[PDB]
RNA sequence: GAUGUCGGCUCAUCACAUCCUGGGGCUGAAGUAGGUCCCAAGGGUAUGGCUGUUCGCCAUUUAAAGUGGUACGCGAGCUGGGUUUAGAACGUCGUGAGACAGUUCGGUCCCUAUCUGCCGUGGGCGCUGGAGAACUGAGGGGGGCUGCUCCUAGUACGAGAGGACCGGAGUGGACGCAUCACUGGUGUUCGGGUUGUCAUGCCAAUGGCACUGCCCGGUAGCUAAAUGCGGAAGAGAUAAGUGCUGAAAGCAUCUAAGCACGAAACUUGCCCCGAGAUGAGUUCUCCCUGACCCUUUAAGGGUCCUGAAGGAACGUUGAAGACGACGACGUUGAUAGGCCGGGUGUGUAAGCGCAGCGAUGCGUUGAGCUAACCGGUACUAAUGAACCGUGAGGCUUAACCU
RNA sequence: AAUUCCUUGUCGGGUAAGUUCCGACCUGCACGAAUGGCGUAAUGAUGGCCAGGCUGUCUCCACCCGAGACUCAGUGAAAUU
RNA sequence: CACAGGUGGUCAGGUAGAGAAUACCAAGGCGCUUGAGAGAACUCGGGUGAAGGAACUAGGCAAAAUGGUGCCGUAACUUC
RNA sequence: AGGACCGAACCGACUAAUGUUGAAAAAUUAGCGGAUGACUUGUGGCUGGGGGUGAAAGGCCAAUCAAACCGGGAGAUAGCU
């Protein structure tokens, strides 16, 4: 347990900042390609979220080219590189798959602004 | 789905073998109170490990 | 399999579980002592336990939500305005469960379930 | 060459420079100090006894504490005997350690299991379960027909069928070692060993390679 | 994935709904997905392409509703199961522009047509 | 004085007249692939359309979709679609009642298992002093499948087209085992939202009922679609087959003497049960070294004093569990619950203030609340005892002693 | 065809694939005009077939909540033999 | 049988509602004459299910789903 | 207006499961049809067994029906067990 943990921390990045149920975020993650390897963006909204330790995750809502799309990041990964924090609003909720089926101005998000 | 053959009265008891019974293998006595009674719970009449616990 | 699972269910809904024992919850308070299964008892502990260690701050909202616990204003008086400070001090076992077992009916074990300061 | 006897605790990740995420079991090795290795001396063994843990010393029996201290005694959980051949190793608590690994790339693990107890077909033998409808009777998920007819006259030996499920030795083999880390006395393995946190387990270096 | 369903096309010639028939892999294939050949059969199609309703050709899936993931465990889902045809007797898509995004486990050169094809990933 | 029919389902077991994979002889065998025969039962051996169908035809797969026995395997295991009750109609036959090896629409499938047998799990006694452990390993079971791609080598082969062997690497299909770290499911014991209504005097805040009233999310645990691993290499003895040397039989000859190779079959290797292995095994450690009496007396019976090692019970409990069992702890304490702190999960409580006529919004406040989780903590419960087990262990002979 | 034996007749439609279904042909084994012939809106817990929606019917079962089953105390059957 | 069945007439409160529906309640009457534990397979009655969506099967059997009021708008055919 | 429409009471029984030594010698549960009419129900009356009654199933006529129940002919007869 305690011989955990400091195996979990011992893994665990302080670069990821501020998260909330809702923000848009983007994530940069190695593409790896083939000969090549860059860093591919991911302009996305959180839908659900982590909070595991060194386990966690984004599950991001995209809708790219035509069609919606997900994305669990396991954060403290390599290939998480660096992940952004964009646009910020409000939810009121802990899960937002009340957007699944939306599309937009239904899918439209507030603003959070203290 | 009955028998086909009386059960003789042998292979009844040889059943009730196990069927059998268990005393109070040895009862506790109080400190305070020379009580006979039954492990971890309870005297005759409130006491117990000493203590008096529930009066009458 | 019950793996690791805790909470007796008993024998009977989610709905009992939340008022048969409710009720004694107050019964203890109002009674200081109790008679009951020790199985019943080795549960209403783990009820008539986080109940008063709400006890020890009074305010508002430990009252309501002691209030949402037991309908019963006169016991959740008798909590944070006696047993509250009563046990102020106390580390947290505010029961002695005691046993003697052994009904009439049925050959079932009785406890006796009650508070650690009850010297009256 | 031989194992250590270690305990669970596992089930963890470990991220890679490129960027992989290998799973994990951590068994936890706190030295095997051998209880009384013996050769064709007595029996046709050549194998080494050993310890790991620690009894309160207060539960230790009488006799578990004589062939303790016929040698490096050390309480410990239990005593776990350890095949070798062509190998030396004295009698007195020599405590090997996860030291043994390294080089080593092997191992197995063997804990004792996980425990269902009911069982019952459709899990303890994978089996069907007829179509809970279209009729059916007071048998939608059950066996079905345990045997034959007059001819076989009964019901064969092994037939699977109910029983007790789990809470037995399940090996596993291979599993690359991630870190043989001493110091904490760490082994991490690829992924999942029997066990059940706690639960000890030997670490033997697998038989394939 | 699995006889029956139904996929979208991810290029063009025969719209729309396209019904799985066969999960080629080997005997008793249960399920198919990420990027492999599947028997597919035409059942809307639009009035012109190549392609018509009725058709048995086969196909690749290209992004399912259940998703991919390996190395840290990170998994891309999608809403909706996409297909690709290609001519049955030897490989490669038979269209032109491939629409949507796809993966790069389809990078596996032998599909390459495809992923040059201008959406995403 | 009743042995339930077909097809299906579930679950199988065997045979080999072998469908696939394995080893060979011949070929009208270049290769690639085929044909045929011999050897071979380890393992493996399709989903759908139609039909009650088995079967079959068709579609699309596969390494292949074997053949046959098992009351044409299996209804005190499921179905009831076909098929012989009672209704009704058609065609047809008969004057008619009715009938059809014609058809059509409808039409009650019982049994709580004593014995055998099985899958699990205990209780006795026994293994010759009593105990606590660690193993040997006679035996028993499990497992045994295979596609494709890259290399060799675009080489041998081939006029081309096409295209290997032998050996090597990797990745899958199906099957199995294990595990919740990941991705998810559930999660009526966590949180929130909300409709109707009854109530706690009323406001505000709450609770009960309505499938958990409806619903969104979710801890632990359980789990698959999730994750890791596996069926091998390698030995030995062979099958068909191939041979060496060689006589019978001046030659020839796999054989007669005598030697050599040779398969997923066989014995092993791999995993699990395993000394009731009554042939009841072995190793290590531990505990007991008082009197007396009565005999039918060398076989013993009983009393007084002792009661050990260890066990059992009892209690707190467990990722162990139907009950037994097995594991941990019992104040020499983390063994349960409570408690403290943390995490996780919901999502910014209540009260108060401000703004708004109001619904409501903002601040306080990522607040309030939170289990099965993590770290820690004797507050409560795990009592001193009492119970069982005894007190140096049969003979015979042999090896060392004396 | 509630009538057709041959029979899954033949052709067309529907399907990836259709011994059923719908439309035709006519060679009606053995339709046919009040033991009525051919139609027919509406109606039908009527027979057959198809599609959307829907789903644990199924691939392929997982978890959960309850009543039994299991343990304890009381009472206390049955067929069969 | 102190049996989940059968038995004709009368009375008819509050909120919500079209209502003798239904949900919750008045007055009033009851908790059904074995209980206590456990939290096994399997059976019965339910709730939730990733991806797929009739591939089930003799047959969509059973489930799942639809479901109210106002308005818009509504095909073949017809005995209008 | 209507053997009209949706739907409780009320009348009925199309499907399924559970029950099958039942809670029950035909029911319970979830559904299902009818619901101003050839509707439904209380009380009492009349039809009698080769007879009744029957919107017709050999259906009903007291858990009994191709000829009720009871008593009698009756120790029918039984080349059968
Ligand atoms: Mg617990
Ligand atoms: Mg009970
Ligand atoms: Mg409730
Ligand atoms: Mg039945
Ligand atoms: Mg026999
Ligand atoms: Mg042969
Ligand atoms: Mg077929
Ligand atoms: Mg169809
Ligand atoms: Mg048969
Ligand atoms: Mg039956
Ligand atoms: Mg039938
Ligand atoms: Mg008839
Ligand atoms: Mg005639
Ligand atoms: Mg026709
Ligand atoms: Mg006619
Ligand atoms: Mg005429
Ligand atoms: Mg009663
Ligand atoms: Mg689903
Ligand atoms: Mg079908
Ligand atoms: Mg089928
Ligand atoms: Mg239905
Ligand atoms: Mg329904
Ligand atoms: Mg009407
Ligand atoms: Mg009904
Ligand atoms: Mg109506
Ligand atoms: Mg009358
Ligand atoms: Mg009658
Ligand atoms: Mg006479
Ligand atoms: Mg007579």
């Amino acid at each position: 347990s305690n011989i955990i943990k400091q195996l979990e921390q011992e893994q665990m990045k302080q670069d990821v900042p501020s998260f909330r149920p809702g923000d848009t975020v983007e994530v940069k993650v190695w593409v790896v390609e083939g000969s090549k390897k860059r860093l591919q963006a991911f302009e996305g909204v959180v839908i659900a979220i982590r909070n595991r330790g060194l386990h966690s995750a984004f599950t991001v809502r995209k809708i790219s080219n035509g069609e919606g799309v997900e994305r669990v990041f396991q954060t403290h990964s390599p290939v998480v590189d660096s992940i952004s924090v964009k646009r910020r609003g409000a939810v009121r909720k802990a899960k937002l798959y009340y957007l699944r089926e939306r599309t937009g101005k239904a899918a439209r998000i507030k603003e959070r602004l203290n | 789905a009955v028998q086909q053959n009386k059960p003789t009265r042998s292979k009844r008891g040889m059943r009730r073998s196990h069927d059998a019974l268990t005393a109070v293998t040895s009862l506790s006595v109080d400190k305070t109170s020379g009580e006979k009674h039954l492990r971890h719970h309870i005297t005759a009449d409130g006491y117990y490990r000493g203590r008096k616990v529930i009066a009458k | 399999m019950r793996h690791r699972k805790s909470g007796r269910q008993l024998n009977r809904n989610s709905s009992h579980r939340q008022a048969m024992f409710r009720n004694m919850a107050g019964s203890l308070v109002r009674h200081e002592i109790i008679k009951t299964t020790l199985p019943k008892a080795k549960e209403l502990r783990r009820v008539v336990e986080p109940l008063i260690t709400l006890a020890k701050t009074d305010s508002v909202a430990n009252r309501r939500l002691a209030f949402a616990r037991t309908r019963d204003n006169e016991i959740v008086a008798k909590l944070f305005n006696e047993l509250g400070p009563r046990f102020a001090s106390r580390a947290g076992g505010y029961t002695r469960i005691l046993k003697c077992g052994f009904r009439a009916g049925d050959n079932a074990p009785m406890a006796y379930i009650e508070l650690v300061d009850r010297s009256e | 060459m031989i194992g250590l006897v270690g305990k669970k605790v596992g089930m963890t990740r470990i991220f890679t420079e490129d960027g992989v995420s290998i799973p994990v079991t951590v068994i936890e090795v706190e030295a095997n100090r051998v209880t009384q290795v013996k050769d064709l001396a007595n029996d046709g063994y050549r194998a080494i006894q050993v310890t790991t843990g620690a009894k309160k010393a207060n539960r230790v029996t009488k006799p578990e504490a004589g062939h303790f201290a016929k040698a490096g005694v050390e309480a410990g959980r239990g005593l776990w005997e350890f095949r070798l051949a062509e190998g030396e190793e004295f009698t007195v608590g020599q405590s090997i350690s996860v030291e043994l690994f390294a080089d080593v790339k092997k191992v197995d693990v063997t804990g004792t299991s996980k425990g269902k107890g009911f069982a019952g077909t459709v899990k303890r033998w994978n089996f069907r379960t007829q179509d809970a409808t279209h009729g059916n009777s007071l048998s939608h998920r059950v066996p079905g027909s345990i045997g034959q007819n007059q001819t076989p006259g009964k019901v064969f030996k092994g037939k699977k069928m109910a029983g007790q499920m789990g809470n037995e030795r399940v090996t596993v083999q291979s599993l690359d070692v991630v870190r043989v880390d001493a110091e904490r006395n760490l082994l991490l393995v690829k992924g999942a060993v029997p066990g059940a946190t706690g639960s000890d387990l030997i670490v033997k270096p697998a038989v394939k390679a | 994935i699995q006889e029956q369903t139904m996929l979208n096309v991810a290029d063009n010639s025969g719209a729309r709904r396209v019904m799985c028939i066969k999960v080629l892999g080997g005997s008793h294939r249960r399920y198919a997905g990420v990027g492999d050949i599947i028997k597919i059969t035409i059942k809307e199609a639009i009035p012109r392409g190549k392609v018509k309703k009725g058709d048995v050709l086969k196909a690749v899936v290209v992004r399912t509703k259940k998703g991919v993931r390996r190395p840290d465990g990170s998994v891309i889902r999608f809403d909706g199961n996409a297909c690709v045809l290609l001519n049955n007797n030897s490989e490669q898509p038979i269209g032109t522009r491939i629409f949507g995004p796809v993966t790069r486990e389809l990078r596996s050169e032998k599909f390459m047509k495809i992923i040059s094809l201008a959406p995403e990933v």
